């Protein structure tokens, strides 16, 4: 009974540490790119 | 899976200790005492002849 | 009667080591999780 | 008869040492590999 139990509730390790590798990294990447993008509209300054 | 929560070979380990404990404890006894029945245990029949 | 306040009373020896190591491996766990989540924030900083 | 039952029932022990062996070195080995594996994809963040 308590082996049946593990089996219904117990979390797995090399599953999560993935996901959690796999979600640090966007989180960089959109902190990157919402810099780049909002950097954006300083060009139409210079036409005037 | 590596789950660290519930270690389950440890149970059937301990569990299975206690099978050889038993036998230990029965031969230690009856070499000591000097003969086969201890108790009624063992046998009912024997006892009563 | 002392065989049976035995029974009653005395401690097993290979539950109790099993349990204090299954303690101290999430222990360290739990160190090195917070570690981990403590340095989350780092990012917004980045951002100014 | 006892000797004829213990040829079917009995297990071997030099054949069980070395397959436990056998056994842990190479989830030693899948370990660190999974590892290395699972740190390969940051150099993709560099190229930002």
């Amino acid at each position: 009974l308590s082996a049946s139990r593990s089996r219904i509730q117990d979390a797995d390790y090399a599953t999560e540490v993935s996901n959690m590798t796999r979600a640090q990294i966007l989180q960089q990447a959109g902190t990157s790119v919402l810099a780049q993008a909002n950097q954006t509209t300083q060009n139409v300054l210079s036409l005037l | 899976a590596q789950v660290i929560n519930t270690n389950s070979l440890s149970l059937m380990t301990q569990n299975n200790l206690n099978t050889s404990q038993s036998a230990l404890n029965t031969a230690i006894q009856r070499l000591s005492s000097g003969l086969r029945i201890n108790s009624a245990k063992d046998d009912a029949a024997g006892q009563a002849i």
